[PDB]
């Protein structure tokens, strides 16, 4: 009919929307997550380092 | 002679009543035509509100 059409759009805005910014917030984990894991290992290669420098 | 005149009043009653009975069903089978187009544009449009949700 009409309004329902207009419901229809409405509902699919929200639909658009919703599922953008899941996507973009999990880009956001998968960024954030490889940043922390790469800091853990230089940190580890400083402790070598360190133990070396102990030796 | 009388006789005569009076059937042919009846004739031609009998046909202006026919004409206007035609007259009649030709506007009332307008009417339907217009009202059958009614329902073939909103089943179209329910049809076409169904393909675009289906479809988003």
């Amino acid at each position: 009919m009409d309004a329902i059409k207009k419901k229809m759009q409405m509902l699919k805005l929200d639909k658009e929307n919703a599922l953008d910014r899941a996507e973009q917030a999990e880009a956001d984990k998968k960024a954030a997550e490889d940043r922390s894991k790469q800091l853990e290992d230089e940190l580890v290669s400083l402790q070598k380092k360190l133990k070396g420098t102990e030796d | 002679s009388d006789k005569l005149k009076e059937a042919e009043t009846r004739a031609e009653f009998a046909e202006r009543s026919v004409t206007k009975l035609e007259k009649s069903i030709d506007d009332l089978e307008d009417e339907l035509y217009a009202q059958k187009l009614k329902y073939k544009a909103i089943s179209e449009e329910l049809d076409h509100a169904l393909n675009d949700m289906t479809s988003i």
